[PDB]
Order: structure tokens, then sequence, then C-alpha cells
């Protein structure tokens, strides 16, 4: 993964 | 779309994450990186386990995927078609994340799993859950990853609609 | 449950595959698309056809019916109460299938057919076979297909316990 | 009533149950005869577990219980107080049954335990939750069972309004 839009 | 077990099936906690709008325009593929499942009632089980680590350990909202692929041949609900995820950032709430749970980066995923997903994503279009003009990309060259793994994003680059 | 004439009445082949736990949350209608039969003699070898196709050319163990139903008023014995199935990938290894022999997409299938297959869910359930609280589908609504037909589909979603 | 953790903060699985008409002239204290919890992020994991075993293997709604205790001085809502449990059969429409995790039928609930249940029964009838002459009872009075076990059962058999 990789939150922030 | 056929050929999907809900989250009330497999069990699933409760939640409540800012929605996503449709159509999505980018699709992207990913590899948990992890173990992988091939009987039913052994991947109903491996669902809820990733679901539980995005809330409990990445204080994230919920399951960072809108869906998810066993090699029992089955395709499992995470967000869903309705609801953002949270693996691309600046791509999420304009994307659909569409993992296959297992480490691909040596050996591919079986027949059978691989066909569900073509299977998923040409439902996704033919319902307007993907732009017409959609965009599919390896989830490396929109994130600071390695995801999904050399031996899945080779076989994924001759697919439809893929970005290169 | 009464009326059922078994494997070894219609002569079937031997097997050994996995066995199914009770009781079954799922009850599946499904139709095989092919042939039908009216007459006793002529479903037993029609039930021998069927086993054989599964084995000899999908590379399935065993038929992937629990049970079948014959327009002669009975039902015939596929893999059994104790056996799983494989015709539903993800809901195989908690639901019981039942498909009439036969396509039924434009003419449903006998009054004699019908009330056997009513009475055999009906004593599933008495009989601890399927949940007090189990969900009647059509497996058009758990899979990739058109089964069991519109016409047989109508008529079994006025059924109890069916889902939606 | 103040103290209680709901049902969205330690992520119950999603359900629909028949529903409960109040007040109630019953009130059942059981004991779940598993393990406990001390802190709270653990308690909610236990919370989780047991709604699953409800759902899944005794193939019950949801989870069997009106309300839960942690050894932390918390309360945990089960299924709330507008719907029926299925603890006793004959008393469940017509009674709140009330649970602390763990087992005591050597070993009681700590302090901060037991307060949380007293508070939480006076502030039932207080409200008109519970009839104004309830019966405060042991799981063991109206049903096969040794619940809620013989420590737990003789502290409560002094509380008001119980019955012997």
């Amino acid at each position: 993964a990789x939150k922030x839009x | 779309c056929p050929g999907i077990v809900p989250r009330s099936v497999w069990g699933a906690r409760e939640t409540h994450c800012p929605r996503m709008t449709l159509p999505a325009k980018y699709g992207i593929i990913i590899h948990t990186a992890g173990r992988t499942c091939n009987i039913s009632d052994e991947c109903r089980l491996l669902v809820r386990d990733i679901q539980s680590f995005y809330i409990d350990r990445l204080k994230s909202c919920d399951i960072g995927y809108n869906f998810l692929v066993g090699q029992d041949g089955a395709i499992y609900e995470g967000v869903g078609w309705n609801v953002q995820g949270s693996s691309t950032p600046g791509y999420d709430d304009i994307a659909l994340g569409i993992t296959f749970m297992g480490t691909f980066t040596g050996i591919p995923p079986n027949a059978a799993a691989l066909e569900a997903a073509q299977d998923l994503i040409q439902c996704a279009m033919v319902k307007g859950y993907l732009t017409p003009n959609y965009l599919l990309v390896g989830h490396s060259d929109v994130a600071r990853t390695l995801s999904p793994g050399q031996a899945l994003y080779n076989i994924i680059s001759t697919w439809p609609h893929f970005k290169h």
C-alpha cells in the first residue's frame, strides 16, 4: 500500500 | 458482476468510508506480497486477515483494495465498486484496485485466477464502472513500490488498455 | 428421503472425492441445458451419460451435482448429501446443488418433477440437511451463467426462503 | 445509558434480526465460559470473535446476548436494547441478556466489571427498559445449562429483584 487523496 | 462472494459471506467488519464517484479512469493491478489460498473456506479467512491489518495496523478506514483474487478461481469483495481505496496517492479517488492474494515476483498466478481477474475487468467497463477509455497500469508505475511483482507485471503488460 | 433411486440402481462409476459438511447454508437450483427423460429406464441411462462427461471430459472428480430430477417423477442421486459438488466457485463447500435434467429457458418442468424437487428440499430442512434459515438461490445469482433458465428461475422465485 | 462502547467502535458485522418489545419483564446473567480480556483494544477483538461464532458455527441470526461485560471497566453492546437475543428458549422475547466475557465457575469478575453491570441494570428500569417490577434471574434457572457459573451465580443472588 501507499492514503492522501 | 457474477463470481463474487460478498462481504457478508466471508464476514467483513463494518465501516463507513468516503464513497467513490463512477466511472473510474484507472485500473491498477496489485499483489499482496504475502501468503496465498487454494480452497474456498481457506480464502474466506485470508480476506478477513487483510482487512484487519489495514484497519488496526495501518490506521486506514477500510481494506485499501476495491477487489481481491484467490487461486480457487473466485473473486472477493474488498471495499467494492462504490467506495474509494487507499493504495495510490493521487489516484485513489480516480481508480479501481484489483490485487492478487500472494507473492508473484518470480512465480505467476494459476489459470483459474488469471481468468477471473480479466472476467471482472471486462464486466466493469461493460457496465460503466470504468470509463470507455480507462487506462491499465501496474502499481509500480504510479507508486513507490515493486508491486505487483515482475512475473505478474510482465503478463499484464499485454492486456488491453495497458499504459505503456 | 423417500423417492430417490441410488447410484447402484442406475449403475454409477466408482470414485473417491472430497466430502461435504452438513448442514448447508445455500440451496442452488440448476439445469443441465441438455436433453430430458420421461421413462425410468431412459433416465437411468442419461444419468450415466452425465457422470462420464464430468469425469472424462471436464476432468472433474465426479458428477458436479448433489441430486438430479427426471420427468418420470423420480429423483436421482448424483454425488449425494455427503459429497461436495463442483458448479459454483466459492460456494461449493457450503451448498447443495439441485438440477433438473433438461433445458428450461422457455418451458418449465412438468408437475411431477417440480413436486419432487420441493418435497426433497422440505425433507432436507426437516432432517437438518439444510440450515433452518438456509437461502434459496438461482445459479445465475452466484455464478457466471444463465442457468437454470428464466422459466424455472421465475417459478422458484416464489418458493420459500428465496434470497431477493 | 453511559459507559457503553457501540457496535461501530469494535467493528461488528452487519445483521437484521427480530425486534424486542419493551419493557422486558426479565433480566438474565450469563457467562461465555471462554477466555477473558483486560485491555480495551484486546476486548474489542474478543467481542468480534464471539459474534462470528454465533453466526458461522451455531447458525444463529446474531450474537445471542443483549450486552456483554469486559474486565476492562467497560460495557460492550451485543444486539442492544431493541433486538431479541437467543440463549433461553421461551424467555427470549420477554428478557434482556447480560453476559460477562470469561469463565467464572471458580473465579468471579473484578470489581470494575460487577460495578459496570449493576449500573447498567439500574439505568434500564429508571428509563423504562425494564418493567417496574421485573425479575432478575440466573441463566441456570430457566435452561439446560450450568451457566453463568456457581461463583458469579452466588454474587447476583443478593442483587435487587432476584427470583428466589
